């Protein structure tokens, strides 16, 4: 029973938009993954095995508190610059990474923050007196800030429900943002005002993650469907079913077939796209888990978090145990990689955010 | 309800909880009232604190959370004060109970599914 | 009939007198010759109740052999009371009786280092090290190469130490020292992390490694190596005081408060971690606490000397005084109550009691203290006496 | 591959058209408390009740007066790990607290690593936790637990003691049940455990 509703003529033009950007990105990703596919497996497994060594002697470092209040989420900055942390307060510092040192905290919230997610061109091609970063908080607020001012900006008030996760796109027009009102808003950068209100599921998202293209985006919450909407028109073909359980955590691979989603059943959800299938159902921790986040542009692993002390970097594919990053003392709540691989933040429910580095 | 009543538990959730308040204050191991929860939270001997989110005002309550984040206890809101004091064994309506931990007693097994459970509503 | 007659000589001595019990003692003695415990309990009632403790040694000497721990107290007899080159030669002639190298070559070279000529030293526990290896004797070794001065040959004996004893954390936590008191302060933080990594249970070398951390500025990875040295015991109480301390030291306090929640709430049978709780706690509050830790932790020296503090902070030194005796009373070889003592009897009092806690502290050595080990394990107050060391604990506080 | 399939499906299918698919629902009673006084009036109340009716009875003259004088909804799935299912009490007693708690799964045993996967209700779970790590006494052998998550519904039928000396044949066998992962990291964490 899916019910079409026309939409206005600015969400078909940023959707055009989205897929004339996503387009030739998707054959760039074609390219790479058929010259990668022309590599012989020695050296692709040599290139593996000292991955999973470097990932293997990943020591925890620079555990700097935050405030008062426990950190519910993380996000590393783009070429590895800072890490943008939202605590339980209404602040949301950047510490400087890995120096571990806060410098410019946005602050402007009065609820509980949720996921502040930085653009993913913030600081490559983005100036900081611009909008960098955006924030989202427990009320109804997606509220965007820059990394020199320490105050918020012009906020969209589309949102009167508990807005739980926001993430930018890769394109840096958009930015999706998951609400408890059985719906997902997709607010725009340039238009300055919501494009879209996808709902596909009967309860509120928490975690939305776009592709790494642009093309698709997925989603998840507490319906315990995924779905995997495309920008074009909508329609969303691969849905994501098994968890019996709450979707918190989406994250998608570089890989155009990978895509990861963290539920709250104890495990993890490898499905893929070509055949709109599950591929592993990892059992990545015994808690629910909330945090998950995929590898950079080599995609070679998978970080995911849980409601435990711990938090698993399996190997992309294969599902298996490479590393227990573990050392925290609560709930690892928001966890991001960094743009080089070297390094990875896991902010956690004890108030403090280290980082995970190859010794 | 109220948007600051963090975390909010479900129907069953609240029905458990009530059974684990009853089954605490008949076995003389809840302490009913919000001065009666703030104490047993300073003195680290209180296992679990449940709110309630039909108070007017709850800030009142509000220090009751907090303070769970200064002893690591686990905090839950109930659906109404009403049922909270139905639940502790009185005709008034309570607004914050403190089920406390006993020297082994038999409700230490609920009290700790009750204190998992409670954990994990609050994402 | 000989144990039934060393526990009426004990009941004895212990009751009304002590001639009654050295002359049993005597008997039971010249009855029949017994092992090492009847005359370790025959020079144990003899020190503490001169000559005829001298007398006992040498009738153990020549009337019980292979006894190195009676030839190490009588050897300690000697050179506290007699004479220290009487000693060392009634060591060297234990030396031909006991070929073995374990003890008497460790406290030969403990005589010879206490006194001067610390090249003859050197050669018995080059010797030592040559005739019966270990890691005891290799730490002694670095130990009086490094009291003297911060030499590579002391860094070149503490990386054998390091290569030959890698399991046992005392050479790593040695060579960490040493490297420490050198002007580089990363390699003390990298052989600190090697102990810790290979003993993998190391508590001291992890407390070292975390204040070499936070001492040396960052304390982010001070705080993170401090919650692996807890998460890698599991749960050790050690690790969650100096984690405690260490949110103490800075501004976080209410991060401190939720620190001891934390480790009393994993481990409330603890001493030192219930005085964490009550020095950290309010003014008023402090009645509480002490009477909590006293509930939970009935019979403990630690919260005895938390309670001895506390009753000293609120102007009652009729009751700390108290206090101080019950904990020294409790357990007299603790050396931060013997150092809370001796500042109580400082601060409040005439010379008797000041003179009462120093023989108190002469009498049982202290050790395993908080104030007692920051002056006992460095190098410049190494060879230094009890009553200099408990005058030292007692000033810096 | 060529190209993705949403690629593929978009390249000219972009247009303002939002719906809303597939709306799906995710895979009650409250009790009353009462205090002292309440329970007093309760039995009060009954006691007059039941003394009005003997008294009614009595009237009536039908009798002499008496003389003066769920497994749906989330199923909770663990999986434990032992070094060697030797322990034939231990073993059996936690065997038989999973199948007298209602619960199914399978027990995979190999060299050195053996496997036992259980799935029930949360209070059976739970008490085969607390029999298999407290009360199963095994001793070098010793039982963790592995995993304790949830899932939909149950895997397997009944708890049957399978064995296979290869890790391939007890993998083929949890994959034909669809609990090859559970196994497989049960495996790792056993070769993690062993080479550190």
């Amino acid at each position: 029973q899916t019910w079409y509703h026309e939409g206005p003529n600015s969400l078909k033009v940023a959707r055009l938009w989205i897929a004339n950007y996503s387009l030739p990105r998707a054959m760039k990703r074609l390219e790479e993954a058929r010259l990668h596919k022309e590599i012989p497996e020695t050296t692709r497994t040599s290139q593996m095995q000292e991955l999973h060594k470097s990932l293997r002697s990943l020591n925890n470092f620079c555990s700097q508190i935050g405030d008062d209040r426990p950190i519910s989420y993380c996000h590393f900055s783009p070429n590895s610059k800072m890490l943008a942390t939202a605590c339980w307060s209404g602040l949301c510092k950047l510490w400087s990474v890995p120096d571990c040192n806060l410098l410019h905290t946005l602050r402007g919230h009065n609820t509980n923050v949720g996921a502040i997610v930085f653009h993913p061109k913030s600081t490559v091609s983005l100036d900081p007196k611009d909008v960098n970063l955006a924030s989202c908080a427990a009320d109804g607020s997606v509220k965007l800030w820059s990394l020199d001012s320490d105050e918020p900006v012009a906020d969209i008030e589309g949102h009167t429900v508990r807005v739980a996760r926001v993430m930018w796109h890769p394109s840096g027009r958009f930015l999706g943002t998951t609400c408890y009102d059985r719906s997902w808003r997709l607010w725009d950068l340039e238009a300055q005002e919501e494009i879209l209100h996808q709902e596909g599921h009967s309860m509120g998202v928490y975690d939305i993650a776009f592709h790494q293209d642009g093309s698709l985006a997925g989603t998840g919450g507490l319906d315990a469907f995924g779905r995997v909407w495309d920008l074009r028109t909508g329609r969303c073909i691969m849905f994501l079913e098994g968890h019996l359980k709450e979707i918190y955590g989406i994250n998608f691979s570089p890989n155009g077939y990978h895509i990861a989603t963290g539920s709250g059943d104890n495990t993890c959800k490898v499905w893929d796209l070509r055949q709109r299938r599950c591929v592993y159902t990892i059992p990545a921790h015994q808690n629910l888990v909330t945090g998950v986040k995929f590898e950079p542009i080599h995609g070679n692993f998978l970080l995911t978090g849980a409601y435990d002390n711990t938090a698993k970097i399996w190997t992309h594919p294969g599902w298996s145990p490479l590393k227990t990053l573990a050392g925290h003392e609560g709930k690892v709540m928001g966890l991001d990689i960094s743009s080089d691989g070297q390094l990875i933040a896991t902010c956690s429910y004890d108030r403090t955010f280290k980082l995970w580095m190859a010794e | 309800v109220n948007p600051k009543a963090y975390p909010l538990a479900d129907a069953h959730l609240t029905k458990k909880l009530l059974d684990l308040v009853q089954q605490s204050c008949n076995y003389k191991q809840l302490r009913k009232g919000a001065n009666e929860a703030t104490k047993t939270l300073n003195r680290g001997i209180s296992e679990f604190i449940v709110m309630a989110a039909d108070a007017e005002p709850l800030e009142i309550i509000l220090h009751l959370p907090l303070l769970c984040e200064d002893k690591n206890v686990p905090y839950v809101f109930v659906r109404s004060k009403q049922a909270l004091g139905r639940a502790c064994g009185v005709s008034r309506p309570v607004i914050a109970c403190s089920v406390t931990i006993k020297e082994g007693s038999q409700l230490k097994q609920q009290i700790q599914s009750i204190q998992q459970s409670i954990e994990r509503l609050l994402v | 009939r000989k144990h039934t007659w060393m526990e009426d000589a004990d009941s004895c001595v212990a009751h009304n007198a002590l001639e009654c019990a050295r002359a049993i003692y005597a008997y039971a003695l010249q009855v029949f010759p017994s092992k090492k415990s009847v005359w370790l309990r025959a020079a144990y009632f003899e020190k503490n109740h001169r000559e005829s403790l001298e007398a006992l040694l040498q009738r153990a000497v020549a009337h019980c052999p292979k006894a190195e721990v009676l030839w190490l107290m009588g050897a300690k007899s000697k050179w506290l009371a007699g004479d220290v080159p009487a000693a060392r030669s009634i060591l060297a002639l234990a030396f031909q009786a006991n070929p073995n190298s374990e003890e008497i070559w460790l406290a030969a070279v403990k005589l010879e280092s206490e006194n001067d000529e610390y090249e003859r030293a050197r050669r018995l526990l080059a010797k030592a090290r040559s005739s019966a290896p270990t890691a005891r004797v290799f730490m002694k070794s670095v130990k009086l190469e490094w009291v003297q001065d911060n030499i590579r040959a002391a860094q070149d004996l503490c990386e054998e130490a390091l290569r030959h004893y890698e399991d046992f954390p005392k050479l790593w936590m040695m060579k960490g020292q040493i490297e420490e008191q050198k002007e580089m302060m990363e390699k003390a933080r990298e052989a600190y992390n090697q102990g810790l990594k290979k003993c993998p249970h190391s508590t001291p070398l992890w407390l070292l490694l975390s204040r070499l951390e936070e001492k040396i500025g960052q304390l982010t990875r001070a705080r993170a190596i401090l919650e692996k040295s807890r998460l890698k015991n599991p749960k050790n109480p050690g690790l969650w005081l100096e984690s405690v301390r260490l949110e103490y030291r800075a501004g976080l306090k209410n991060i401190a408060n939720t620190l001891m929640a934390k480790a009393l709430q994993e481990c409330p049978n603890s001493g030192i971690l219930w005085s964490e709780a009550i020095f950290l706690e309010a003014r008023p509050q402090r009645r509480t606490k002490s009477v909590d830790a006293l509930k939970k932790c009935e019979h403990d020296p630690h919260v005895l000397l938390a309670v001895a503090k506390l009753f000293w902070s609120q102007r009652k030194i009729t009751k700390a005084r108290e206090w101080f005796h019950r904990t020294v009373k409790i357990d007299s070889d603790l050396g931060d109550a013997w150092a809370f003592f001796y500042k109580f009897e400082l601060q409040h009092g005439t010379e008797e009691q000041q003179e009462e806690v120093r023989k108190r502290c002469e009498s049982a050595e202290p050790r395993h203290g908080e104030l007692w080990c920051a002056v006992s394990k460095d190098i410049a107050n190494w060879q230094k006496k009890i009553g200099d060391i408990l005058r030292l604990v007692a000033g810096r506080i | 591959p060529e190209i993705e399939w949403w690629d593929s499906y978009i390249i000219f299918g972009i247009t303002n058209l939002v719906e809303h698919p597939a709306q799906l629902n995710p895979p009650v009673t409250l009790g009353v408390y009462l205090t002292k006084k309440e329970q007093k009036k309760l039995r009060r109340q009954t006691r007059r009740e039941a003394q009005k009716e003997l008294q009614e009875k009595v009237r009536l003259g039908l009798m002499p007066p008496p003389e003066p004088k769920d497994i749906s909804q989330g199923v909770h799935i663990s999986v434990y790990r032992v070094r060697n299912l030797s322990n034939p009490a231990k073993k059996f007693k936690i065997e038989a607290n999973a199948g007298q708690l209602y619960l199914t799964g399978v027990v995979v045993l190999h060299k050195d690593v053996n496997v036992v996967v259980v799935e029930g209700g949360p209070k059976a779970q739970k008490k085969f936790k607390r029999l298999m790590l407290h009360r199963i006494k095994w001793d070098t052998n010793k039982c963790v637990l592995v995993w304790e998550g949830t899932a939909k519904d149950r895997s397997f039928g009944e708890m049957k003691f399978k064995q296979c000396p290869t890790e391939n044949m007890a993998r083929e066998h949890f994959k034909k049940h669809g609990a090859e992962h559970y196994w497989d990291l049960a495996l790792s964490e056993s070769v993690l455990e062993s080479t550190d």
